[PDB]
């Protein structure tokens, strides 16, 4: 009951169909990062060594990733589908507002179930900063000389017991506003990066490979 | 400023009349309105 | 006496043709289930539902009557389907376990290494290694045991399988071990609460399958090196356990998670 | 500000005396239209990702629908066909047109880039025809009034009438407090109305380029907003999960639509042929009818797995085509 | 657009040849491709026919097992191979491009066309009524045609061409389905029907429409000609 033209018109529709499988294919093989961030945050150093819409096509072990800046009320809407957040804050030098931020995103109905990498960017500047003596954090936050770390710091460096405090207690404060709230619904991950540092793309490549593989477990049934 | 308070100066009439007449183009296209009145299953093309 | 072997052995039949084709139609119906790890449950299924139907009805009663009264013109087929059907339910695990490994150690790249070529590859496979072992064992050559040169072959032939299997699993449960740990943070009640679930999931699996396969072949290589008692009365039920792993074969692997349980629901239902 | 006040006193004043009765009593013998059943019978599919906007014909029986993932696709509404597949050059785009006349098709999103496509060339593919770029917002809805003047609400507080052939904007509209949402023609082509996150309305000339009117009722933003048949009347559905009906010549609030069960917002509104049945989308994973005239329930347009987000009701009134965040878009008769 | 010939010329009876049809100016992987011939004083006829993505073929009942269709996409060109030339075997091809969605326009463009000479069923029939008209500039023309059976389908569409050859020229298409016009054609031309007796009427005439007139089915695959009709001023 179809015609002579009936049937080349469904011809051309499933031509078409199997170009909309292929690309349903590679769609599915491909991990989405939201990059949230300050004003002066260094963004632009880590987007140049991975590297409105800003735009980074970068891979890492036969894996591809894309990472997209934007420009926040209106279209966060849009970003749910990612598999995590690269969030970006500023460390050696004042932070009242970016915890709030922090605090605000941590917090959104479109941005929930969703779990968030935390680049704590430019300590290089603060091993100076507290080398130089003078008044370094303790003038807006009085707790870091009333803050001690325990014996489990393990120190990379352990050049100075003074910035591992000044590390530790910012660090602290965002684990605590992390972990305040959220019924383990989604987990930070911490990190100390500069902006000379080679590779926070490794960082990233083991971070959503234990995230994809918890959600796993837990649809297997085994968690 | 005085733009608005300008522009505050126009023609107006009763509500009433107003319900009135969206009640009467209501009423005037009801039986060319298949989503009213589902059409017997011989005159749309979504048929099945 | 009481007819009482009737029931029981009687109540897997049922289930496996009643409770086994739901899962291939629950499979070709529906829409987020085409994916290259519900393709060897649905080849698995088929297996069971060829088993169920051919071998179980006709060899039930036969244990129980302990008298032939249907004729040699099909015991032939008998000895020759079984012996492909049955191991071809064993071949398919495997495979399973396999993907399970690879769903976990590795989930970045699983689409793109887990494809619909690999599993079809996997199900042709053991159907054909199946089914060339029986015409070649059988066929050639109301029933009787091996001799002592295919005894050994049926026993690597089944040996790794289970070793494949076993070490895949330890493994996923060493995989899971660690992130329980590292989630929690330990607590004694909350690395044990969490240790335990996945402990449970896997033993039932493993119990299912070694409990049903292991006395069988363990009494019939025992009988062939030396000492063949075999008394006629202990030979039924060590088939009969083969027999009833696909009376519940196509449980564990369907009805325990929550989607296919749905598919189910909805299917049964209206 | 004195001045200001004085008449923000006075036009409020001035207005309570327009009113004289309200549309619940004079609407009472209206008898009620009753439940209203529609089913689904076409599914189509093809989609990767969540789809944002569709937009029919005027022939009634192809369509243009627009995806996350880069995608505009024609759809011929009988045969499930796909008589086109474009891909576009930014991954998100809100918004999509299809030409009264047929020939083009529009687009646009974050991209702060407005696309023009013609699609009976002189071969099989699909090109650019025109690329408008004047904006510093992401656009939120743009409308063709002929093959040559399209009409775009962008969401830096400006609307713009444009020219194609040069590319250039050629009528401007300010006026608006927050970003815009949402917009919508007059059928007498001479006006249109649009709504911005500012809870409040705001009507425009074509010619001129002037704000001539301005409603407020609501409470939070605007997000869907769509012309009444007659063209003297229009409805708007926002954040705090109501619509309201505004009318054009007696400038105020007619009546208002909300039940205590729904607590999410409302993000499209349609109106049937005649203007009987309106059609509000929502994020509870539904879709429902009202009666315009006595704001009462008339049945819901379940089916989907996640929210609402573009809806679509054909020229003659036969169809309405619903998509969502499923991916997966929904014909009803 | 434009499609170019290439092969043809003086062959022994017996032996094979291979023409190939070159295209370069649009996008040619859409497209559905047709070869047609036509005699030395006579019509036209259907050759073969081959999909977009090669997944349906076609010939024509006298030639279903002596000819072979295929092309090149990569190397943008079709071509077909001849074998067995008989006698009735001499005429001069065109290479015909089609389209096939919702609203297309098939057989929009033809090609020139290469002459090869050599040496020394149920199918619906269509009738032209008249063979010669006499006319005169600024009065109208009304051409008829007849069809064996009704072509009009159950949807509503008709399959109807209409085609207009000049002296020198390859036909062009005037009207599809009977009633829609072409692109670049005048809206003097018109066209109707009831199924089976089709109408083309010409209000005003000018110097340009002297030519043979064709019509043209789609209904069954199989698809014939017609004798035409020859117009002279």
């Amino acid at each position: 009951t179809l015609s002579a033209e009936d049937k080349a018109a469904v011809e051309r529709s499933k031509m078409i169909e199997k170009q909309l499988q292929k690309e349903r294919l590679a769609y599915k093989a491909t991990h989405r990062l939201l990059l949230l961030g300050a004003d002066n945050s260094g963004k632009s150093t880590i987007v140049k060594q991975m590297r409105g819409i800003f735009e980074t096509r970068f891979q890492v072990d036969k894996v591809n990733f894309h990472m997209f800046d934007v420009g926040r009320r209106k279209w966060i809407q849009c970003f749910n589908d990612v598999t995590a957040i690269i969030y970006v804050a500023d460390c050696s030098d004042y932070l009242r507002e970016s915890l709030d931020d922090f605090e605000s995103i941590w917090n959104n109905r479109w941005l929930r179930t969703i779990s968030i990498i935390l680049f704590l960017n430019k300590q290089d500047m603060l091993a100076e900063k507290v080398l130089a003596g003078k008044s370094k954090i303790e003038d807006y936050f009085p707790e870091y000389a009333n803050y001690t770390v325990p014996e489990d710091a393990t120190p990379d460096a352990g050049e100075d017991p003074k910035v591992t405090r000044a590390k530790f207690f910012i660090r602290d404060l965002f684990l605590r506003i992390s972990t305040a709230t959220g019924d383990g619904k989604h987990y930070c991950y911490p990190h100390f990066t500069c902006a000379v540092d080679t590779e926070n793309a490794r960082r990233i490549f083991n971070d959503c490979r234990d995230i994809i593989q918890r959600m796993h477990l837990k649809q297997y049934e085994l968690l | 400023v005085e733009q608005l308070k300008m522009e505050a100066n126009i023609d107006r009439i009763k509500v009433s009349k107003a319900a009135a007449d969206l009640m009467a183009y209501c009423e005037a296209h009801a039986k060319e309105d298949p989503l009213l009145t589902p059409v017997p299953a011989s005159e749309n093309p979504f048929r099945e | 006496p009481r007819a009482i072997l009737y029931g029981v052995l009687g109540l897997g039949a049922l289930l496996a043709v009643f409770g086994n084709l739901l899962v291939i139609i629950a499979i070709l119906h529906f829409k987020q289930l085409h994916t290259p790890t519900n393709f060897l449950v649905a080849s698995l299924a088929c297996a069971d539902f060829l088993v169920g139907v051919t071998v179980m009805p006709f060899s039930t009663v036969r244990s129980v009557e302990s008298c032939w009264y249907f004729g040699e013109s099909y015991c032939k087929f008998h000895t020759c389907f079984d012996t492909s059907f049955c191991f071809a339910s064993l071949f398919h695990l495997c495979c399973i376990s396999i993907d399970r490994y690879i769903a976990v150690t590795d989930p970045l790249t699983y689409p793109t290494k887990f494809t619909v070529s690999v599993s079809g590859l996997c199900i042709a496979l053991s159907w054909f290694f199946s089914v060339t072992y029986s015409f070649s064992i059988f066929y050639t050559g109301c029933q009787a045991p091996l001799n002592q040169n295919w005894v050994l072959l049926c026993f690597l032939l089944f040996f790794l399988p289970t070793v494949v299997m076993v070490f895949l699993y330890g493994r996923i449960f060493l995989v899971a071990k660690y992130q329980a740990r590292k989630i929690e943070g330990s607590y004694k009640e909350r690395v044990a609460k969490r240790e335990r679930k996945a402990a449970k999931t896997l033993g039932i699996a493993m119990a299912a399958f070694l409990v049903s396969w292991l006395p069988y072949i363990i009494d019939a290589v025992i009988d062939a090196y030396m000492n063949f008692i075999t008394p006629a009365y202990v030979y039924e039920i060590l088939v009969w356990c083969v027999y009833y792993n696909s009376a519940m074969n196509p449980l564990i692997y369907a009805f325990f998670y929550p989607w296919f349980r749905k598919a189910i629901k909805l299917i049964v239902s209206g | 500000r004195q001045e200001a006040e004085q008449l923000k006193n006075q036009i409020r004043d001035a207005r309570k005396a327009c009113a004289d009765a309200t549309l619940s009593q004079i609407t009472n013998n209206i008898d009620p239209v009753g439940r209203i059943q529609m089913r689904t019978r076409r599914t189509l599919r093809g989609h990767l990702a969540k789809i944002y906007a569709m937009h029919w014909g005027t022939d009634s029986r192809l369509l243009v629908s627009a995806s996350q993932d880069g995608k505009l696709i024609i759809w011929d509404s009988y045969t499930t066909n796909k008589v086109h597949a474009i891909p576009l050059r930014s991954s998100w785009v809100m918004t999509c047109a299809y030409a009264p006349s047929g020939n083009y098709v529009a687009c646009g999103g974050l991209d702060n880039i407005c696309s023009i496509y013609n699609l009976k060339t002189r071969e099989g593919n699909v090109r650019v025809s025109r690329e408008l770029a004047g904006h510093t917002g992401y656009l939120s809805c743009c409308r063709f009034l002929d093959d040559n003047q399209i009409v775009t609400s962008s969401g830096d507080t400006t609307c713009a009438l444009w020219d194609i052939e040069t590319g250039q904007q050629t009528t401007t509209f300010t006026g608006h407090t927050g970003d815009v949402m949402s917009l919508s023609l007059a059928p007498d082509t001479r006006l249109f109305v649009s709504g911005a996150c500012d809870a409040s309305a705001k009507l425009w000339d074509v010619r001129e380029g002037m704000c001539r009117q301005t409603f407020t009722g609501h409470e939070s933003d605007i997000n869907a907003i769509c012309f009444f048949p007659n063209g003297n009347a229009f409805a708007t559905g926002s954040d705090d999960a109501t619509c309201r009906l505004f009318d054009l010549r007696a400038d105020q609030e007619l009546m208002t639509y909300s039940h205590d069960n729904i607590i999410c917002g409302i993000t499209s509104v349609s109106f049937s042929k005649s203007g009987r049945l309106l059609l509000a989308g929502y994020d509870d994973f539904n879709c429902n009818v009202w009666d315009a005239l006595k704001a009462d329930r008339a049945g819901v347009l379940a089916g989907h797995d996640n929210r609402v987000s573009c809806l679509g009701v054909t020229d003659d009134g036969m169809a309405v085509a619903t998509g969502s965040w499923d991916s997966f878009l929904k014909i009803w008769n | 657009v434009q499609l170019v010939e290439s092969g043809g010329g003086l062959v022994q009876p017996g032996g094979s040849r291979k023409l190939s049809c070159s295209a370069s100016g649009f996008a040619f992987s859409s497209f559905g491709m047709h070869w047609v011939r036509q005699a030395p004083e006579k019509g036209l006829e259907w050759v073969a026919y081959i999909s977009s993505g090669s997944g349906t073929i076609y010939y024509a009942d006298t030639v279903k097992g002596r000819f072979t269709i295929s092309r090149d996409d990569p190397k943008n060109t079709l071509f077909l191979q001849m074998t067995s030339l008989r006698s009735e075997d001499t005429a001069m091809y065109y290479c015909v491009r089609s389209i096939y969605y919702y609203g297309s326009s098939p057989f929009d463009f033809w090609g020139q066309g290469t002459t090869l000479t050599v040496s020394a069923s149920a199918d619906i029939v269509m009738t032209q009524a008249t063979s010669s008209v006499p006319v005169t500039p600024g009065e109208s023309v009304s051409i008829s045609c007849r069809s064996s059976k009704s072509l009009l389908h159950s949807n509503g569409n008709t399959y109807l061409y209409w085609f207009l050859q000049r002296p020198g020229q390859s036909p062009q298409l005037l009207i599809y389905r009977m009633s829609n016009l072409a692109s670049g054609v005048p809206d003097r031309f018109s066209g109707s029907g009831s199924g089976t007796a089709f109408t083309l009427t010409i209000s005003r005439l000018e110097a340009e429409d002297v030519g043979v007139y064709y019509c043209m089915q789609h209904l069954e695959y199989p698809l014939t000609f017609g004798a035409g009709t020859k117009l002279e001023l």
